[PDB]
């Protein structure tokens, strides 16, 4: 709907924080109460009591099980390796956006692509995905059609794969389904209520298939550490920034999912 | 008696249609104006085809 | 306009031509069957196809000759042969020149045991035999291959000849003995031209099998074999005549999601190569003659069938599609039995299935019989070897039809198929699960339809399109729908009067006119009515101005075909064939003529006025003759009679009067709307004659 407003007339909480963590941190500092703490110098900041919500993770990979958030404001902690990038960058393309996803079966349907802003996400414990694609008449290119040896490897144990392949062509998928489910999901827009600090070294966290673009936007924060309390203080310290970067949720068909709204 | 040879894959829709829409610039009015005036049928359009 | 609906209907119908020539291929034989015992009536043929040395078929009479049918093998010389006639064993000799071609010879006994004697020589590669009996005298096939005669012999007791077989047999009538010939002088028939595909158990009775749509999408494992038939030639084993690819039956049961679902399925294979392996010609070598592999240019059918409550409403199909899965077959080793030496071993072969097609089919076990669905399967080529070692064949590709099966029992295809099916639904409950008056009925609903919207629609013209995309179809049916109705129509009343003309005009390139022309060829109004009834055929000549009768008869029957819901799609053609003649015979024409108008009726009717004034003017037969021949003509739709009527009770312009005897649409339109009475009982008058 339209907007009418002015130029020169002068013209000028109650939401929920959730702060995600590695459990490596909570196995460093070896306290119970910090959480107390923690609360206390939120609420000295100007939060009410009883308003912040601290969700725990085992691992990286566990936590790319249905990472789906239940925060107005998110910020998630993200540890920091030279050997998973990709699934780090995976990780956060998913939660810093938006999707919108579809059932699939693999056994009995085809499937394609014809826009670059749907892509496949598989989700679960471990997903073997393995696909090559067909000519118009349904036969297969460098494979068999019943042959699972000859399909090309595009993921092997994995815990939550983004496949992307070429659009137009159909293709056909084979994986155990009894460990990891598929989805076909389109990126609707951006997801502004997430935020990834990424507590460590160098980012190489790509938000996008693209290699010509390389988006650094101001929603992805960078900090070394050699102590878990120092980027607990500078986090805390700073909610102003890190709130005001993000907005509320712009979404104009929202999904069915748990929430923490109080 | 050979092995079927894998089929050829068609140029992308999208990259049709791009293409379609670059080739604005190279047509004529005039000339455009009197076939547009001479009818067509069946064999008169796969005539090239 | 809406009369071209009229003109392409006669214009394309030629194609039907085309279609009736895919008819007569497609316009049939009954079986095979088992070897048993039977008694086939008269006027019916018996088409024999053994492929097995022995005694081919016999017909026991106990009181009168003795029958036997003995079958040789070629590439055996003057030798003497050993058979099993009526169970006693008899010596033949047998003497064959023709080396891939099997030679059929009848044996005849004068009595129950008779003397033995050797005759009717018959030579055919196909291997196939014709024997009838009918008006009193016996009929067997006699001659050389490829045009022959029939042996004729009169023996007693004829519609009690009872002939047990050993072999495959074809029951046919009299009519199809084009077909027979056909069917017998030029090869192996395909399978799939058959009745009854499967051998089994035989049936002299089988027969080929407001609503609301039913969706099923339910899902199938099909497993699935193949059967080989292998015959062993004459002399000493030392070679074999045929290892081709037969039909093949297979029933097993599955899960579904807790029900033991049972699965009945048959195999065929068409249009298959048969490389040829021809050996030295020394008596005693490896000589095959035919080995029946598959390629690319032949295809294997898959017949379907299984109890669900989606099978149960398969009888009326909308729409049908398939989402198969393509499955791989590779072969096994295949080791002949020569009886010297190393026999050769067939080893390799390999091809992959794909689906590109469905449709219905029949398919009997025991007496039940079925509407299964037949799904079309193409083939392709691989890359896994095929070769005859032991020998110089090398380098091929396919499948051999000697080991299909690879030890496998069974062939697993896993797909989805989807159909929509049409149960009548008298209401909106009650839905089922498991499967004259309309004249009377279309002549007394034509008094309801609206006037202004009839306009609207005889202004849109139709097409092919448009006649049919308003009511539903089956898909079966939907194929011929078009070519039925055109098929119809080029025999309609229009068609000769069209024909008549277009005859009589040429015939005038060797009266009531000023000279002689094909148009000028009480009695005033009878010679009127005639050249009226003739000049209906203008209709057709595209030489009007404005609306025409024919459109309205177009635009009618549109609306009630829409409408009604008691007429199937076996019975358009004929309603459309006697609407397009019957309605509206009163029709009235008029031409104008320097400021003159002459108007002329069917029934009778004539009369002349003038534009001005509309004064009655005194009538010239001459002139009308003269000028109708070549000149504009309009379908008087609002005749002398409405027309002064409105005249005189109405002020109307002369714009308004010009255009009328124009019959401009928009001032038609108008009046309409204004509610004029007049031309609102003229409109009804002319709609109720619209009635078979």
């Amino acid at each position: 709907l339209p907007i009418t407003g002015s130029m020169d007339i002068a013209y000028a909480l109650t939401s929920t924080l959730c702060l995600y963590y590695p459990t490596e941190a909570a196995t460093e500092i070896n306290d119970n109460s910090w959480k107390d703490t923690l609360s206390q110098l939120f609420l000295t900041k100007g939060w009410p009591t009883g308003s912040v919500y601290f969700k725990e993770y085992t691992n990286i990979a566990s936590f790319s099980v249905d990472p789906q958030l239940y925060c107005d404001y998110n910020v998630v902690l993200m540890k920091y390796d030279a050997t998973l990038q990709l699934d780090m960058s995976e990780l956060a393309d998913l939660i810093l956006n938006e999707w919108l996803c579809n059932p699939m079966d693999i056994t009995l349907y085809y499937y394609q692509q014809t826009d670059e802003a749907n892509k496949w996400i598989s989700m679960g414990s471990s997903c073997t995905i393995k696909v090559c694609p067909l000519n118009t008449q349904t036969l297969g290119i460098g494979c068999l059609t019943t042959d699972a040896t000859t399909f090309e490897e595009v993921a092997t144990a994995e815990k939550l794969v983004i496949t992307d392949v070429v659009d137009g062509v159909n293709h056909k998928l084979d994986v155990t389904t009894a460990t990891c489910t598929i989805r076909n999901c389109k990126k609707l827009g951006p997801r502004e209520n997430v935020a990834v600090i990424q507590v460590g070294g160098s980012d190489i966290l790509d938000i996008t298939a693209d290699p010509t673009t390389a988006p650094q936007t101001e929603r992805m924060m960078r900090i070394n550490w050699k102590k878990w309390w120092q980027v607990f203080y500078t986090v805390v310290d700073y909610v102003d920034q890190i709130i005001q970067v993000m907005s509320k949720r712009s979404r104009s068909l929202n999904s069915a999912a748990f929430y923490y709204r109080v | 008696n050979s092995v079927t040879v894998r089929q050829d894959l068609e140029r992308q829709l999208g990259e049709l249609r791009e293409e379609f829409n670059a080739l604005s610039q190279e047509i004529a009015m005039s000339q455009l104006i009197d076939l547009a005036l001479l009818p067509l049928d069946m064999f008169s359009m796969f005539s090239g085809i | 306009m809406a009369s071209l609906i009229y003109r392409q209907l006669l214009t394309n119908s030629y194609t039907v031509d085309l279609s009736d020539e895919i008819q007569e291929i497609g316009s049939l034989l009954d079986g095979p069957y088992q070897p048993t015992t039977f008694n086939p009536p008269v006027d019916y043929w018996m088409l024999l196809a053994p492929t097995t040395p022995g005694v081919i078929v016999e017909g026991t009479n106990n009181t009168d000759r003795w029958l036997a049918t003995i079958l040789i093998e070629p590439n055996v010389q003057s030798e003497n042969r050993t058979y099993t006639i009526f169970g006693i064993q008899e010596q033949l000799t047998v003497s064959n020149t023709s080396q891939d071609q099997w030679k059929f010879i009848d044996v005849v006994k004068t009595t129950a045991n008779g003397s033995i004697g050797q005759y009717g020589p018959l030579l055919s590669s196909p291997k196939l035999y014709a024997v009838m009996k009918h008006n009193e005298k016996l009929y067997t096939y006699e001659g050389q291959t490829p045009n022959a005669t029939t042996a004729h012999y009169s023996t007693t007791n004829y519609d009690s000849v009872n002939m047990t077989a050993f072999c495959d047999f074809y029951i046919i009538p009299r009519s199809e003995e084009s077909k027979c010939t056909e069917y017998i002088n030029n090869g192996l028939p395909p399978i799939q031209n058959t009745r009854n595909v499967v051998p089994l158990s035989l049936t002299a009775r089988d027969v080929i099998h407001l609503w609301k749509e039913m969706q099923y999408n339910r899902d199938i494992t099909i497993r699935f074999k193949f059967a080989n038939t292998i015959i062993k030639s004459g002399g000493l084993g030392y070679k074999w005549s045929e290892i081709s690819f037969k039909p093949a039956n297979y029933q097993y049961t599955y899960t579904r999601d807790g029900e033991e679902v049972t699965a009945h399925t048959t195999c065929s294979v068409n249009g298959m190569n048969d490389f040829s392996f021809n050996g030295g010609y020394l008596p005693t070598d490896f000589v095959v003659s035919k080995f029946e592999v598959i390629k690319e240019n032949s295809y294997v059918y898959i017949d379907y069938w299984d109890d669900s409550q989606a099978f149960r409403n398969v009888v009326y199909v909308r729409s049908l599609a398939a989402n198969l899965n393509s499955v791989m077959c590779t072969g096994g080793s295949y080791n002949f039995s020569l009886p010297v030496g190393q026999w050769p071993v067939l080893t390799g072969g390999a091809v992959s299935l794909h689906s590109a097609g469905v449709t219905l089919s029949t398919q009997f076990t025991d007496f039940v019989s079925l509407n299964s669905l037949r799904f079309r399967f193409r083939l392709a080529v691989e890359e896994p070897h095929f070769k005859l070692t032991r020998t110089r064949l090398d380098r091929l590709y396919g499948l051999p039809a000697a080991d299909p099966n690879n030890g496998k029992e069974y062939y697993e295809i896993a797909g989805r198929f989807s159909l929509i099916s049409l149960v009548p639904s008298n209401d909106d409950y009650q839905t089922p699960i498991a499967n004259g008056e309309l004249r009377e009925e279309f002549n007394a609903l034509s008094q309801e339809i609206a006037m202004s919207q009839l306009i609207d629609l005889a202004l849109l013209p139709l097409d092919m399109f448009s006649m049919f995309s308003g009511i539903k179809s089956t898909i079966d049916a939907a194929k011929s729908m078009a070519t039925n109705v055109m098929k119809k129509f080029k025999k309609s009343g229009l068609a000769n009067s069209v024909s008549t003309l277009t005859d009589s005009l040429s015939d005038a390139a060797s009266s009531i006119g000023s000279s002689a022309s094909a148009w000028t060829d009480s009695s005033v109004s009878t010679q009127t009515s005639t050249i009226s009834r003739r000049l209906r055929l203008k209709e057709m000549a595209t030489q009007t101005e404005g609306m025409n009768f024919d459109d309205i008869s177009a635009a009618v029957l549109k609306t009630k075909i829409d409408k009604s819901t008691q007429i199937s799609p076996n019975t358009i053609p004929d309603i459309v064939t006697e609407a397009s003649e019957k309605f509206i015979p009163n029709r009235a024409y008029r031409v104008i003529n320097n400021d003159d108008v002459f108007e002329a009726g069917i029934d009778g009717k004539f009369f002349a006025y003038k534009v001005d004034t509309f004064e009655e003017i005194p009538f010239d037969v001459q002139k009308f003759a003269d000028l109708v021949t070549d000149s504009p003509v309009i379908s008087a739709i609002i005749d002398f009679k409405t027309l002064k009527n409105l005249n005189d009770n109405y002020g109307i312009s002369r714009q308004q009067a010009f255009n009328l005897l124009r019959s401009d649409p928009r001032v038609l339109r108008e009046f309409i709307n204004q509610d004029n009475p007049i031309i609102r009982n003229r409109i009804e008058q002319l709609i109720m004659q619209c009635r078979l």
